[PDB]
């Protein structure tokens, strides 16, 4: 999933 | 021969704002909050490796490494995507499988989480295990919440  | 290359976006400078547009083309954040995100890459964690070719002309997949704050023999592997027009083509078994291998040998990691929302699928099929929940960051943290979290599915793969 997206890091941020 | 092959012109396929994996490289950590640190030593390749010239790669990062494909390497943003690339992450943004899935989830559409601001090319500066995507820069300070492979800006932090480094030689142990974390770490953003991308696939791109002879040439460096162009990204092909991208993956970020980052710590686990109760897991020094472990990392959470973020941001697993491939170039739209590239996906179904083994490009992102090609990138797991050597960020796999790149934990083991070069960082003598043990394991890798990671969590996904609708691909679970596919890191089913490359080997991973579904797993309990776990956090990155240590006891004192709070985050702006969110219902897509409940949402993450976690996996791990013993290395
Ligand atoms: C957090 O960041 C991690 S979770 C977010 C995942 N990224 C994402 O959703 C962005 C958009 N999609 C992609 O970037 C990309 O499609 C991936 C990373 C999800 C998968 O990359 P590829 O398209 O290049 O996959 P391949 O390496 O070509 O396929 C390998 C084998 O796995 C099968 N597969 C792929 N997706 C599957 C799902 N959802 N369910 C079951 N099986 C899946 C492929 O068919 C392929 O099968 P083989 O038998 O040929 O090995």
């Amino acid at each position: 999933d997206d890091d941020i | 021969g092959s012109p396929f290359n994996v490289v950590p976006i640190h030593n390749y400078p010239e790669l990062m704002k494909d390497t943003c547009a690339l992450i943004n083309a899935e989830w559409p954040r601001s090319e500066t909050a995507r820069m300070r995100s492979l800006e932090a890459s480094c030689d142990s964690l974390p770490c953003s490796l991308v696939l791109t070719t002879e040439g460096m002309c162009r990204v092909i997949a991208h993956l970020k490494l980052s710590p686990i704050n109760s897991k020094k023999k472990a990392c959470f592997v973020e941001s697993v995507v491939v170039d739209k027009r590239h996906r179904g083509q083994g490009f992102g078994k090609l990138i797991m499988k050597f960020a796999e291998d790149y934990c083991r040998v070069v960082l003598d990691l043990k394991t890798i989480y990671l969590s996904t929302i609708d691909q679970d699928g596919f890191y089913e099929r490359i080997g991973y295990e579904y797993c309990a929940p776990i956090t990155m960051y240590g006891p004192r943290h709070c985050e702006l919440p969110s219902l897509q979290n409940a949402k993450k599915k976690y996996m791990k793969k013993v290395l």
